[PDB]
C-alpha cells in the first residue's frame, strides 16, 4: 500500500495476530475475534460489508495487501494522532496516563500471547525510559516507532 | 563420513559410505558389509536424511530432496498404509492392493471439503477439492492428470475423484449417480483381465464434469482413445477378452441365453477364479438402469456382443466353411440381421480367398463391429448427462503411461507418442508453478529450465515429414510394405537426435533387428526399440468395402445405426493425433493438477515395496525431471509451525512461548542467517540446497551458545513483541473507523 516501508513491515507483524494458523489469509471470523479482544464490537453485517470492498475474488478471504486496503480511508492530520491516542487507551485501561504491568498482561493475554508475569515486567522495564516502573504515552509512542 | 544413498539393483538405493572419491565414480561400502565395495557414478550417489525413521507428508520438508530420499520417504509411508504423499502440489499414490479402512469413507470426504493442501493428510480428495475451489474462485476450467503403468491405480483414483466431487459439490439428484455409474458401465465394454491388471483399461479416457456460472453440476462428457482392437479376437495366455462377454454368458436369464444362443465361454473361439462375472453382470444392469438404458437398448447391445461371439466360431477349410461352423453362421446372421449366404460369400470373396484371408475378413468384421458398439456405448453414456451450455469443467485424464515391453509395436508407439505430449505439458506446468512461487514468496529471479522434447514430438507428428504421415503414405501405396516405410523414416531422419537404428544398440536383442525392421526413439523416459512389422496393417482402421456394405445393409436398425456415421484406408495414427490435439487444446485452457500412480510390485500383493521397480516408475513418470527443476532454487520448504515444533526443544522456554512465526523470526535474527540462502516467506521458510541441513546442524549444536545468541537479541525481541500488539491495536481502531466511515 501507499504507506511507508516501515509501516507496512509493522502492520505485516500485526496481521500475524489475525492469521493465527498462518495460512496467509483471514476471514470475517478472525477480524471479529481480534477486534472483540481489543474492545471493539462489530456485527457480522458490518464485517461482511467491509470485506466486500477488498474481495473481488469472492471466496470470503483476504491477504495482507487486501488487509492494508481495508484499513485505508480518507483521513485528516488530526485523525492519525487521535488513533494512536485511542490505541494507548486500549492499554491504559483505567485512563490514569500510564500502562501498568497488570494492564499490559490483560492486553497480551486477550490477544492470546503466552508469557510469564516476569516477562510482562521485562516488557514494562524496556519500554520505561524515565524509570518510574510504568509506560506513559511518550514511551508507548517511542516504542511503537523503534 | 555421513551415510549416503547409493544404487542397489533390486532396492533402487541402499545405504552406504563413500570409502573413496575419484574423478568419475565413488567407491561405496554397503552398510554392515565391511570389505565389500562397488563403484557408483558421482551423480547416482545422494545425501540421506539423518533420521531414517521420520516420514513427511510433503517431500519438500526433507533436508535433501532427490530420487533416493523421495523413494525412502514414500517407502516409510507405504509400510504404515500412507499411500498418498506430496511433492509440493503433485500427488504420489502407491497402490496398496487391499482396502485401507476409513480413508475413502463419506465422513472422510466431508473432512476434506474446503481445505487447502497441507491442512489435511495427503489425499486424492485434496487434489479433487483444489480443482473445485480453483475452478470456482479463479473462474477457470480444471484438469486432473492421473498417470502410471498398468495396475498402478489410475482407474481407482479417477473413481475416488468423481465420488469426492459428486458427494461434495453435486446436485443430490440422479445426475450425481449417472456421473459415478458412467465409467463402471464403460468398463464392461472397454476393460479386460490382463497379466498386469484383472480390471485393465484397454482405452484412454478424459472424464469431464461440467458446471454452470454458480459452480453447480449441469452434465458430464466422456472422450475415449485407442480401444485395443486386437483383444476382440485374440488374447495371450492368462488373459481374457472384454468383461461384457463373460458377464453376459454368466448372468443372462434363461430367456436372454436362449434368444442369443449363449453357452459357457469355453464354447467360443474369441473367449479365454476370483472374478465374479455373475455379480458384475448384476451391477452392470443396475448401472444401465441408473443411467437410463431401457430393456430394449440393453438387449440391442447384448445381441451385437452375442453376434460378434458367434462370428468368431466360423471356421474355414481349403476355401469353404467347415461343416461344424453351420450353426455359428446361422446364429451370427440372425443376431446381426444379415442373410446367411451374403455373409458366407463376404467371408471368402474379393475373387476366392484362402483359409487365412477368410479368418482376417471374419476378424476384421468382428473388430469393426465391436469398436462401433464401444463408440455407441460411450456416446450413449454422454446422452445420459447432456448440457446445452456450461461455464467450466473439471476433467480427469486417465490414460496408460510410458511403459516396458520386450516387443514394442504400433500400439506402444501411439501410447508413447501420447505420453511425450503429456510429459511436455507436465514440464511446462511444473515450471509455471515454480515461477509463481518465486514471485508470490519473494524468492527473487527464477532461472530454472527443463530440456524440451518438441523435437521428439515433431519426429512423430510433424506434417509431411513426421513418422505418422510417412506411415499413411505407405498405406496409400499400390504394394504397402513395413520395410519400405521403415527405410523412408531412416532416410528422412538420418541426422535426427531422437532417432537411432537398432544395429547401434548396446543390447544384442535390438541389434538382431534389421535397419528396415525397426527404429529406436529416444523418448523422454528412455530409448525404445520399435519392431515395425505390422505397422502398416495396424495403422488401417478401415473395413473392406464388401464387409462394410454387408453390415451397413443389415435388417436391424440398431446395426445400421452403428455405421450411420460411416482404397479403403483410415489412419489410426492420424485419427489419434487429431483426438490428442483436441485433448491438449482443452488441457492448455485449464489449471492443472497431477497424480502419479505407482504399482508397488508385479504380484498384486499388499505390503511389498519393490524399490527398483518403483524407482523406474518415478523415472518414467517425469518425477526426476521435476526434482531437478526444484533443486534449482529452494527445494526445502518448511512452515513456521513445522520448524517451531521441530526446534522449540533446543531453545530456552522464553522462546518456546512465542507463536511459530515470531519464534522463527527470533531464530533467524539470533543465528544471523543470510537472506540469499534462507528466505523468510509468507507462511514458510525457503532454503537453498543443503541450507536446511546446515540450519539443522546449528540447532543441534552447543545449547549454552544458542542461549547466548538468543540473549544477544533480547532487546530486539521485546521491542518486536510490543510493536506486534501496538500495531494490532492501531489495526483494530483503523478497522473500527472504516466500519464507521462506510455508515
Ligand atoms: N487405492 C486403492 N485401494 C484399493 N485397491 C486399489 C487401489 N488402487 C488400486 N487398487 C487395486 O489395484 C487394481 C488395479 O488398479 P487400477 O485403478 O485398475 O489401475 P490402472 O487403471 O492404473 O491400470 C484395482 O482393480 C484394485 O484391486
Ligand atoms: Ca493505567
Ligand atoms: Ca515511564
Ligand atoms: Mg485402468
Amino acid at each position: 500500500d501507499q504507506l511507508t516501508e516501515e509501516q507496512i513491515a509493522e502492520f505485516k507483524e500485526a496481521f500475524s495476530l489475525f492469521d493465527k494458523d498462518g495460512d496467509g489469509t483471514i476471514t470475517t471470523k478472525e477480524l471479529g475475534t481480534v477486534m472483540r479482544s481489543l474492545g471493539q464490537n462489530p456485527t457480522e453485517a458490518e464485517l461482511q460489508d467491509m470485506i466486500n470492498e477488498v474481495d473481488a475474488d469472492g471466496n470470503g478471504t483476504i491477504d495482507f495487501p487486501e488487509f492494508l486496503t481495508m484499513m485505508a480511508r480518507k483521513m485528516k492530520d488530526t485523525d492519525s494522532e487521535e488513533e494512536i491516542r485511542e490505541a494507548f487507551r486500549v492499554f491504559d485501561k483505567d485512563g490514569n496516563g500510564f500502562i501498568s504491568a497488570a494492564e499490559l498482561r490483560h492486553v497480551m493475554t486477550n490477544l492470546g500471547e503466552k508469557l510469564t508475569d516476569e516477562e510482562v515486567d521485562e516488557m514494562i522495564r524496556e519500554s520505561d525510559i524515565d524509570g518510574d516502573g510504568q509506560v506513559n504515552y511518550e514511551e508507548f509512542v517511542t516504542m511503537m516507532t523503534s | 563420513g555421513k551415510p549416503v544413498w547409493a544404487p542397489h539393483p533390486t532396492d533402487g538405493f541402499q545405504v552406504g559410505n563413500i570409502v573413496d572419491i575419484g574423478p568419475d565414480s565413488l567407491t561405496i561400502e554397503p552398510l554392515n558389509q565391511k570389505g565389500k565395495t562397488f563403484l557408483a557414478l558421482i551423480n547416482q550417489v545422494f545425501p540421506a536424511e539423518e533420521d531414517s525413521k521420520k516420514d513427511v507428508e510433503d517431500n519438500c520438508s526433507l533436508m535433501y530432496l532427490n530420487e533416493a530420499t523421495l523413494l525412502h520417504n514414500i517407502k516409510v509411508r507405504y509400510s504404515k498404509d500412507r499411500i498418498y504423499t506430496y511433492v509440493a502440489n503433485i500427488l504420489i499414490a502407491v497402490n496398496p492392493y487391499f482396502d485401507i479402512p476409513k480413508i475413502y469413507s463419506s465422513e472422510t470426504i466431508k473432512s476434506y471439503q474446503g481445505k487447502s493442501l497441507g491442512t489435511m493428510p495427503p489425499h486424492v480428495f485434496a487434489i479433487a477439492d483444489k480443482a473445485f475451489r480453483d475452478m470456482k474462485v479463479l473462474k477457470l476450467s480444471q484438469s486432473i492428470i492421473v498417470s502410471g503403468e498398468s495396475g498402478a491405480g489410475k482407474t481407482e483414483n479417477t473413481k475416488f475423484v468423481l465420488r469426492y466431487l459428486t458427494e461434495s459439490y453435486g446436485t443430490g439428484q440422479d445426475i450425481d449417480d449417472r456421473i459415478v455409474e458412467a465409467n463402471p458401465l464403460l468398463e464392461a465394454f472397454g476393460n479386460a483381465k490382463t497379466v498386469r491388471n484383472n480390471n485393465s483399461s484397454r482405452f484412454g479416457k478424459f472424464v469431464e464434469i461440467h458446471f454452470n456460472e454458480k459452480s453447480s453440476v449441469v452434465g458430464g462428457f466422456v472422450s475415449h482413445y485407442l480401444l485395443e482392437k486386437s483383444r476382440i479376437c485374440v488374447q495371450g495366455k492368462e488373459e481374457r477378452n472384454y468383461h461384457i462377454f463373460y458377464r453376459l454368458c454368466a448372468g443372462a436369464s434363461e430367456d436372454i441365453r436362449e434368444r442369443l444362443h449363449l453357452s459357457s465361454p469355453d464354447n467360443f473361439r474369441y473367449l479365454n477364479p476370483l472374478l465374479d462375472d455373475h455379480g458384475d453382470f448384476i451391477r452392470m444392469c443396475t448401472a444401465m438402469k441408473k443411467i437410463g438404458l431401457d430393456d430394449e437398448e440393453k438387449l440391442d447391445l447384448f445381441r451385437v456382443v452375442a453376434g460378434v461371439l458367434h462370428l468368431g466360431n466360423i471356421d474355414f477349410e481349403e476355401c469353404n466353411l467347415k461343416n461344424k461352423s453351420t450353426q455359428a453362421l446361422e446364429y451370427c446372421a440372425e443376431l446381426l440381421g444379415l442373410d446367411q449366404d451374403d455373409l458366407r460369400v463376404s467371408l471368402t470373396t474379393m475373387v476366392p480367398l484362402k483359409v487365412e484371408q477368410a479368418n482376417n475378413a471374419r476378424d476384421a468384421l468382428a473388430k469393426t463391429v465391436y469398436s462401433h458398439l464401444f463408440d455407441h456405448v460411450v456416446n450413449r453414456v454422454n446422452q445420459c448427462f447432456p448440457f446445452e451450455t456450461s461455464s467450466y469443467f473439471i476433467g480427469v485424464l486417465d490414460i496408460a503411461g510410458f511403459e516396458y515391453f520386450e516387443h514394442n509395436s504400433f500400439e506402444q508407439f501411439c501410447i508413447n507418442y501420447c505420453n511425450e505430449k503429456l510429459q511436455q505439458f507436465f514440464n511446462e506446468r511444473i515450471l509455471k508453478e515454480e515461477q509463481e512461487l518465486y514471485q508470490k514468496e519473494g524468492l527473487g529471479v527464477n532461472e530454472v529450465h527443463y530440456v524440451d522434447n518438441q523435437d521428439c514430438i515433431d519426429l512423430i507428428e510433424a506434417r509431411l515429414v513426421g513418422i505418422l504421415d510417412i506411415l499413411d503414405e505407405e498405406n496409400r501405396l499400390p504394394q504397402p510394405s513395413d520395410q519400405h516405410f521403415t527405410s523412408a523414416v531412416h532416410q528422412k531422419h538420418k541426422d535426427h537426435f531422437r532417432l537411432s537404428i537398432p544395429r547401434k544398440s548396446k543390447l544384442a536383442i535390438h541389434r538382431n533387428i534389421r535397419d528396415d525392421e525397426g527404429f529406436i526413439i529416444r523418448h523422454f523416459a528412455g530409448a525404445v526399440c520399435y519392431e515395425t512389422t505390422q505397422f502398416v496393417e495396424k495403422n488401417n482402421d478401415a473395413l473392406h468395402m464388401s464387409l462394410e456394405s454387408l453390415i451397413c445393409e443389415s435388417r436391424d436398425k440398431f446395426i445400421r445405426e452403428l455405421f450411420e456415421s460411416s482404397l479403403s484406408f483410415i489412419s489410426v495414427g492420424n485419427k489419434f493425433k487429431t483426438q490428442l490435439n483436441l485433448l491438449l487444446d482443452k488441457l492448455r485452457s485449464t489449471g492443472a493438477s497431477f497424480i502419479r500412480c505407482i504399482k508397488p510390485n508385479l504380484k498384486m500383493t499388499s505390503h511389498h515395496f519393490e524399490g527398483a521397480q518403483i524407482l523406474s516408475q518415478l523415472q518414467c513418470s517425469g518425477m526426476v525431471s521435476v526434482l531437478d527443476l526444484m533443486q534449482g532454487g529452494f527445494p526445502s520448504r518448511a512452515s513456521f509451525h513445522e520448524l517451531y515444533n521441530m526446534y522449540k526443544k533446543y531453545m530456552p522456554d522464553k522462546l518456546a512461548r512465542l507463536d511459530p512465526r515470531l519464534f522463527c523470526k527470533a531464530l533467524f535474527k539470533a543465528l544471523g542467517l543470510n537472506e540469499i540462502d534462507y528466505k523468510f516467506g509468507l507462511t514458510k521458510v525457503f532454503f537453498r540446497p543443503g541450507k536446511f541441513a546446515e540450519f539443522d546442524q546449528i540447532m543441534k549444536s552447543d545449547p549454552d551458545h544458542l542461549a547466548e545468541l538468543v540473549k544477544r537479541v533480547n532487546h530486539w525481541l521485546i521491542c518486536s513483541r510490543w510493536k506486534k500488539v501496538q500495531w494490532c491495536s492501531l489495526s483494530v481502531i483503523k478497522l473500527k473507523n472504516k466500519i464507521k466511515y462506510r455508515a
